[PDB]
């Protein structure tokens, strides 16, 4: 009825998928065996969501995990985040695009989705209703940026009937692999911005001056900003199987979220903002996360909500608190400040208050919120972009792989349009 | 500077075994009156008139030749000046848009005699032909489109689907479209003849070839030997919004295509009015068939047509005054 | 013969439904069972039973409704819990997908595969059902299946019966509880569909009965389980009206009689008296007198607007419980001396009496009073023309510059649509100041 099958690929893909799984294994509390123990009849009636049925309170958790090399794929199979899920679902690849869109998209990529598009028939007729496909990968990378743009164009030709959301994540100067990646950037955002429905807008360039300033983890890895990650990705995900006021099933949230007829780049808040396990926190209460939600710094997306005018700001509660506090505290906003929300939308979305608390976190909150503020992350790839092309400079690594030369015109004057769409004010 | 053209099409044998009331009047050269029965509060019926104005205004008697005259004829004396010239078929779905464009229906086939392609592939030959302009020395090539599903398809080779890319110049490139040479007017008519056979579309007992697609056909003017590009006479014809009372035997499949025909229609109706608005961010990238629209609204070189087709019953008197209120909104717009 | 069949799909359709057939089984008082008491209650006495419900073969009784609805969850809370055994799986319809805040989807693409089933079975109670009264439906402004099923509804029932009434009982959302962004898109396509066929409409604003619930109950939790407590105290009015002999009958056409002058127009209000909660013991049953003096001017939270500067077609009172006739006519006197009450130039008549027997049952666990004093007016003023100016003022600036179209687009609705349905509410705006002319 209420069906979704899930699918992932490239490391920044596979090193989260491993971090979503463990966060909603604990707010739901599931064993990660194979099986569950819980109590509330809360985390017990949806469990048909992801998860398939099987006897004695287990199951198979299906989510297609790709990639083309198998230092990845042997990653993800040591921890008991590993037995997990099906064993036939090992879909890997025999030689690994070295961070080449090119080889994945074209060439060798274009070869085994035959077995990852295999996997999705028999994962969809099993189902009944399939509500959604997500995603989750890098935006200028290889297989996660070559093969995972390349499935959606395979699913959305055979199921166009399925909203479509990924969780995108933007490269950044700071952190970096194969330095140079603008032409990865906006070669992966053209494909997706004409396929998909909704997309989160995640960047390493808000991760890491975070880390840097607030939580003061100056040089982290990768698995500490895949902890950040990962917890607004069940912060998002908990209008799924946690209903509320706001019944805000996927198809529904494509609805309220989405006014222009162009796909929009969310850009997600958070909670009081701390690493695993670190004390020094003040109780959670419910007027104070409300400068959390807008302030200028607390984004997931390095942008300026100061400037950016709101379109939708849906935000999440989750935790057992007073309902009376959430309507008065939002109302000291848009009272007082007209220039951040503005006027497109009578009665907008601005609550939906769960009451599971997740996994370290009691009476927490999860902004959603998109705005013109997601400018300066489309100028920013531009600029970067328009100096690697008017000199053509690096051109011959895609050119000599089957490629052409002026579909990155059109690639750049895609972005392009999206900034002065922007200035609708 | 776009000229606008209207053509009320007569009533079918079928509308008069359902007694339809004729509503559109075409009493003048260029005026149209809809004549809306309306009621008040207390039931007493009363009759609006919507007066129109336009360039020029189309009995239901008169033949496509007449049609031809006065709106792609004239824009045949521009394609070999070096510009670029369109002409849209804009309207409700079963008012006559692939008669007017495509040809007419005789039942089976298609009278390709008829039709604005072949009437204006032929009078770019005779235009060819005199001394003035034989001496440029050009070649004459067609091409011809299908874009369904927002995606383009190709008609002249069977099933190559085609991308959409563009130049650094701001210029739409289909690529890669086939464009053939042709020699003479019985050539072009074997394109036209052989296009309209593979052509997407419907079968039903009421419009038993219903078009399903955006077809698009192009007469590329090319000088010999330098691959330019000198002139274009890009037709459209369109597919038609449909959603007053389709709901006869349509599946999963039937509103696929259905509901992708009003899409790129909506995106189409934007463009017009961000059009007449000035320094709006124009959305031509929404709908692929307004990307292929863009030189025809911007061009500096651009002299475009519309033709809007009107259905003339009582049932269709809301599509009418939908379709003629768009077509003086194009008629009143200034680009440079 | 006065046989009557209502409808109850969406939301605010089975939870409705869920506090009305409760509440219309505790009247006649029937078990959760169905089974009948020693009350003499074999047979109807001289109270009749079938104006809702129906006598079977096995001798009880069976309730007759059509519950559709997309999402199966709903469904489920009734063929699992109180009444499980009421409702034949026949009435009981569950689709599969959802019209997730749609008008488009709700409306067709699934009604494509119900509406074929659900007159299929309608047909099946013409020979359950000798006479009609009429309809009663159900359903939701501004929302997803509520509004999608509705406007497929009337086209169905009207070629099939035609002659046959209906009312409807609408909700659309409020700003305390908005859950869609497209709220004024899906009431204003269901207020057009549904005009042409409407007869009367009571709009049942969640924007005014959660202001009485901070008030007179001092509960600011805006629960499915206590404003739909509110909300059925209204509809039991009319239901004991054509259930019970009372003293003075108000029959389903006589009722549209006083309240439809013009059909264009025909949307009354829901102008219930509102009573205090009383938790423990009552400090003071009020009287008949004592309710009329001050029941409109508190009532004017059912539609929030403002009646006291429009202008007032008509009137029409439903007495609950043991009203003496002789004493209310005392009341009528002062508020006839006053200037407030202001008519229409062509009619001064003042109000009907409807007197029933019964008081409005208390099922227990709630937070309202338990009395015998109920008053409920439905009326219709020219006072509500601003408040379609609100819809209006929110169906124009989402509009304007053509936000959030492409949605409805995108599973079939063209553009002209949009403007077809706003030409035929600015019609109906300018319609109420065409009938308020002293002339
Ligand atoms: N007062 C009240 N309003 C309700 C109730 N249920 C739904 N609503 C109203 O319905 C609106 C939401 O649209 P719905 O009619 O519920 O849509 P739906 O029937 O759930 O169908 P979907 O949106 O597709 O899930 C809100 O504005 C609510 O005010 C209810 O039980 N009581
Ligand atoms: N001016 C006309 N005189 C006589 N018959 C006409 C005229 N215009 C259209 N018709 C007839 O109308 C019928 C349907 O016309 P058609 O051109 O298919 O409308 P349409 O809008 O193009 N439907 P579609 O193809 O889906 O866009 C055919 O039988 C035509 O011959
Ligand atoms: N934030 C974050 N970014 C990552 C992670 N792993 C990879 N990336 C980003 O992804 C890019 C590398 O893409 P990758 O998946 O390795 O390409 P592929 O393996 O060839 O498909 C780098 O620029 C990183 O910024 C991760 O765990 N967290
Ligand atoms: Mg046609
Ligand atoms: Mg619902």
């Amino acid at each position: 009825m209420r069906e979704i099958v899930h699918i992932q690929a490239g490391q920044c893909g596979n090193q989260i998928g491993a971090k979503f799984w463990e966060v909603i294994s604990d707010e739901h509390g599931i064993d990660p065996t194979g099986s569950y123990h819980g109590d509330s009849d809360l985390q017990l009636e949806r469990i048909n969501v992801y998860y398939n049925e099987a006897t004695g309170n287990k199951y198979v958790p299906r989510a297609i995990l790709v990639d083309l090399e198998p230092g990845t794929m042997d990653s993800v199979r040591s921890g008991p985040f590993g037995q997990i899920f099906r064993p036939d679902n090992f879909v890997f690849g025999q030689s690994g695009a070295g961070n080449n869109w090119a080889k994945g998209h074209y060439t060798e990529g274009a070869e085994l989705v035959d077995s990852v598009l295999d996997v999705v028939r028999k994962e969809s007729e099993s189902c009944d209703c399939l509500q959604g496909f997500q995603l989750t990968h890098s935006l200028g990378g290889g297989t996660g940026s070559g093969m995972g743009t390349l499935l959606i164009s395979k699913i959305r030709e055979e199921y166009p009937d399925r909203i479509m959301n990924t969780f995108s994540v933007m490269p950044s100067p700071k952190v970096s692999d194969t330095v140079v990646e603008p032409y990865n950037a906006t070669l992966s955002v053209h494909q997706l911005v004409e396929n998909t429905d909704e997309t989160y807008c995640i960047d390493n360039e808000a991760l890491y001056d975070i880390c840097f300033r607030t939580l003061k983890l100056t040089t982290p890895t990768y698995g500490d900003l895949n902890h950040l990650v990962s917890a607004t990705m069940s912060g998002v995900t908990t209008c799924l199987r946690f209903p509320g006021q706001l019944n805000a099933d996927l198809r529904k949230l494509a609805v309220n979220m989405v006014p222009f007829p162009r796909l929009h780049f969310f850009m997600p808040g958070f909670a009081p903002l701390t690493s695993r396990g670190s004390q020094q926190y003040r109780a959670l209460t419910v007027p104070e996360l409300t400068q959390q939600m807008f302030d200028s710094k607390n984004m997931m997306a390095a942008c300026d909500p100061r400037h950016g005018r709101y379109l939708t700001v849906a935000a999440i509660f989750r935790g057992r608190m007073s309902m009376k506090e959430v309507d008065e505290q939002m109302l000291n906003v848009q009272n007082k400040n007209s220039s951040y929300f503005v006027e497109w939308i009578p009665n907008n979305v601005k609550t939906a208050v769960c009451d599971i608390p997740p996994r370290g976190l009691k009476m927490s909150a999860t902004f959603i919120g998109n705005s013109t503020a997601i400018q300066e992350l489309f100028k920013r790839i531009s600029e970067q972009f328009t100096a690697m092309f008017r000199r053509k400079a690096f051109l011959h690594w895609y050119t000599g792989e089957g490629m052409d030369e002026m579909e990155f015109t059109e690639a750049e004057s895609n972005m392009n349009d999206l900034v002065s769409e922007y200035q609708q004010y | 500077s776009i000229t606008v053209c209207v053509r009320k099409r007569p009533i079918s044998r079928k509308e008069v075994n359902r007694k339809e009331i004729d509503v559109i009047s075409v009493p003048r050269k260029d005026m149209l009156i809809v004549h809306e029965p309306r009621s008040k509060v207390d039931l007493t019926k009363f009759l609006e008139n919507h007066k129109f104005r336009f360039d020029y205004a189309f009995n239901d008697t008169c033949d496509n030749a007449m049609v031809y005259k006065y709106t792609a004829k004239p824009l045949v004396k521009t394609i070999f000046e070096g510009g670029m010239a369109t002409c849209f078929a804009y309207g409700q779905t079963g008012s006559g848009k692939t008669h007017t464009m495509g040809g007419e229906f005789n039942g089976k086939v298609q009278d390709c005699k008829n039709g604005i392609y072949a009437m204006a592939a032929k009078d770019v030959f005779v235009t060819l032909n005199m001394p003035r302009y034989r001496a440029m020395n050009l070649v004459v090539s067609a091409s011809f489109f299908e874009i369904y599903s927002g995606k383009v398809f190709d008609l002249l080779s069977d099933k190559q689907k085609l991308r959409v890319l563009e130049d650094g110049k701001q210029q739409v490139q289909v690529v890669g479209l086939t464009e053939k040479v042709v020699d003479g007017v019985e050539e072009v008519l074997k394109l036209i003849q052989h296009g309209n056979a593979a052509r997407t579309s419907g079968q039903t007992s009421a419009n038993s070839n219903s078009s399903r697609s955006h077809a698009v056909f192009q007469i590329v003017l090319r000088p010999q030997g330098s691959t330019k590009i000198h002139g274009k006479f890009s037709f459209i014809d369109l597919a038609g919004n449909e959603r007053g009372v389709d709901t006869s035997s349509a599946d999963r499949q039937t509103r696929m295509e259905g509901a992708e025909i009003n899409k790129s229609l909506l995106a189409l109706k934007e463009c017009i009015r961000a059009l007449g608005k000035q320094s709006a961010h124009l959305p031509f990238r929404v709908s692929k068939l307004t990307q292929v629209l863009r030189d025809s609204f911007i061009g500096e070189k651009s002299k475009t047509c519309m033709i809007a087709m009107i259905s003339p019953g009582l049932s269709s008197c809301e599509h009418t005054l939908n379709t003629l209120r768009y077509a003086d909104r194009v008629k009143e717009l200034v680009v440079k | 013969m006065r046989e009557c069949i209502s409808i109850h799909v969406g939301q605010a359709g089975v939870q409705i439904g869920n506090a009305c057939w409760e509440l219309y089984c505790l009247e006649h008082g029937i078990q959760p069972d169905g089974q009948m008491p020693s009350d003499k209650t074999i047979g109807g006495g001289d109270d009749s039973f079938n104006t809702f419900f129906s006598e079977t073969g096995a001798g009880k009784h069976v309730p007759r409704a059509v519950f559709v609805d997309l999402e199966p969850t709903v469904i489920d809370e009734v063929r699992t819990g109180t009444y499980r055994q009421l409702f034949h799986p026949e009435q009981l319809i569950t689709g599969k997908e959802d019209a997730a805040n749609n008008y488009a989807r709700g409306h067709y693409t699934i009604g494509k595969e119900i509406i074929d089933l659900v007159l299929d079975r309608i047909r099946k109670l013409a020979d359950q059902c000798t006479g009609l009264q009429g309809f009663l439906v159900f359903h939701s402004f501004g929302g997803g299946t509520g509004s999608g099923f509705t406007s497929l509804l009337m086209e169905r029932l009207s070629v099939d019966y035609g002659k046959k009434s209906k009312l409807e009982f609408s909700i659309y959302p409020a700003p305390q509880v908005s859950t869609a962004v497209v709220e004024p898109y899906n009431s204003i396509l269901t207020t057009h569909t549904t005009l042409e066929h409407s007869d009367c409409a009571f709009m049942v604003d969640n924007e005014a009965i959660y202001d009485i619930c901070r008030r007179n109950l001092d509960i600011e939790r805006p629960t499915y389980t206590n404003l739909n407590r509110l909300i059925s105290q209204i509809v039991s009015s009319i239901t004991a009206s054509l259930r019970f002999d009372g003293a003075l009958n108000v029959d389903l056409t006589e009722f549209q009689t006083n309240l439809v002058p013009y059909p264009r127009i025909h949307f009354p209000l829901a102008t219930y008296a509102p009573v205090i909660s009383a938790e423990k013991a009552y400090h003071e049953q009020l009287s008949v007198a004592e309710i009329t003096n001050a029941c409109f001017e508190p009532a004017n939270q059912m539609v929030k607007c403002d009646p006291r500067h429009g202008k007032y077609m008509a009137c029409c009172l439903l007495y609950r419980g043991d009203v003496v006739p002789k004493d209310v006519n005392a009341a009528i006197a002062t508020i006839k001396t006053k200037r407030s009450i202001q008519f229409v130039d062509w009619c001064p008549t003042g109000f009907k009496v409807g007197i029933n027997y019964q008081p409005p049952t208390v099922v227990p666990g709630g937070d309202l009073a338990k009395v015998q004093r109920a008053v409920c007016m439905l009326s219709n003023t020219t006072a509500i023309a601003e408040a379609w100016a609100r819809l209006d003022h929110k169906f124009d600036l989402m509009y304007a510059k053509r936000a959030f179209v492409h949605w409805y687009v995108g599973e079939g609705m063209e553009e002209g649509e949009f403007s077809e349905a706003r030409e035929d509410m600015a019609a109906l705006e300018k319609d109420y100041e065409e009938v308020g002319v002293d002339s």
